[PDB]
């Protein structure tokens, strides 16, 4: 699919007065590559993968400056939003932002997005056209109004169409070894004589990249997918992901059941039994 | 408020006596204030915590992970404290799930 | 070259 460059900002107000915790994380596709946290003294934007270390000092200095200024911005924003909702200064609140860009086939912006949320719920969002805003309530309409009068959508759109896509292409080039590779899942079926004369078959897919995958159990003689126990896709800890799907069959029907695995790292869908 | 989902698992298929990696993946929770600890026979293990992030529905997720060597004796689990849980949620590790 | 340089922001 199309490659992605995404940023996730979390600002958490504290009842202990004035500051707020600010955390920023940056992803290329499903690979985290930078982080920022204002909790530690002398805080810096820091690498989280080897390839981004190819960048020089000036890069890290500029990124650190920008995220620190953004942090102070979100600190002020928490108080502004608290005011809008007529909430007390007693409780802690959160302001989240996700933004980023997808690379099209011509090396240009395919889709760009920017979205802000207050205490877990949609606050304001930039529209597909990248020129207008969707406020989710009346408090956000004040923000929508301010932004509309200051042509904020223009700068957001010029960032997404310009700097974002070019740095995404740059990052795809710096880590082409690992970023442009699809890693297929290592699959296997384990058998557990567990239930009362019922056999649990569990189909495992391990170490696949990117996130998206399809795991189903099919029964010879029926077309739809069979009911199963399916856990959510989970990180392996090394940048890959894993998943499994299990079901219990009578203790004689082991090879009447097939696990089907669909992943973009596989040349063709996979069948295990 | 949204309660955390908790998964405890090894990075590689667990083999007795063989070095591996133990993960506690906590997702889908809000507010972001949460305590996550990995436990070996009830005692806290020293482990790394990922940087706070969140999914497309704004719910947060964290990963707590550390090196470990499973055997047939030591018991592993993960304990999570969150405002939505009246008691700390403890999930035992199992090589099969 | 990666984060939006916000100036004139503290503007919600």
């Amino acid at each position: 699919g199309p490659h992605s460059l995404s940023y996730f900002y979390t600002a958490v107000s504290r009842p202990d007065r004035g500051d707020s915790r600010f955390i920023a994380v940056g992803y290329v596709d499903d690979t985290q590559f930078v982080r920022f946290d204002n909790y530690a003294p002398n805080p810096r934007m820091e690498p989280r993968v080897p390839w981004i270390q190819q960048e020089g000092q000036d890069y890290w200095d500029e990124e650190t400056r920008k995220v620190k200024d953004n942090a102070q911005t979100y600190g002020v924003g928490l108080n502004t939003l608290r005011g809008y909702y007529n909430q007390s200064e007693a409780g802690s609140h959160t302001l989240q932002s996700m933004f980023g860009c997808y690379l099209g086939p011509d090396g240009l912006l395919l889709h760009g997005y920017r979205q802000d949320a207050y205490d877990g719920a949609d606050y304001i969002a930039l529209n597909e056209d990248l020129r207008s805003w969707t406020a989710a309530d009346m408090a956000a309409q004040i923000t929508k109004r301010k932004w509309e009068a200051a042509n904020v959508a223009e700068r957001r759109r010029s960032y997404l169409q310009g700097l974002c896509v070019e740095s995404l292409r740059r990052y795809l080039e710096m880590g082409k070894d690992t970023l442009q590779r699809a890693e297929p899942p290592k699959t296997h079926v384990t058998r557990h004589p567990s239930s009362d004369l019922g056999v649990t078959l569990r189909c495992w897919a391990l170490g696949f990249y990117p996130k998206e995958i399809s795991l189903t159990w099919q029964r010879e003689g029926q077309d739809q997918s069979q009911d199963m126990e399916l856990v959510e896709t989970r990180p392996s800890g090394d940048g890959t992901f894993q998943k499994w799907a299990a079901l219990v069959v009578p203790p004689g029907e082991e090879q009447s059941y097939t696990c089907h695995v669909q992943h973009e790292g596989l040349q063709e869908p996979l069948t295990l039994r | 408020a949204r309660p955390p989902k908790v998964q405890v698992y090894s990075r590689h298929p667990a083999e007795n006596g063989k070095p591996n990696y133990l993960n506690c993946y906590v997702s889908g929770f809000h507010p972001p204030q949460i305590e996550i600890d990995l436990l070996k026979n009830g005692e806290k293990m020293n482990a790394e915590q990922s940087d706070l992030s969140f999914s497309k529905d704004w719910s947060f997720y964290l990963l707590v992970h550390t090196e470990f060597t499973p055997n047939a004796v030591d018991q592993y689990s993960c304990r999570v404290k969150h405002v939505t849980l009246d008691k700390p949620k403890i999930v035992k590790w199992d090589r099969d799930h | 070259r990666v984060e939006d340089v916000t100036n004139t922001a503290e503007y919600w």
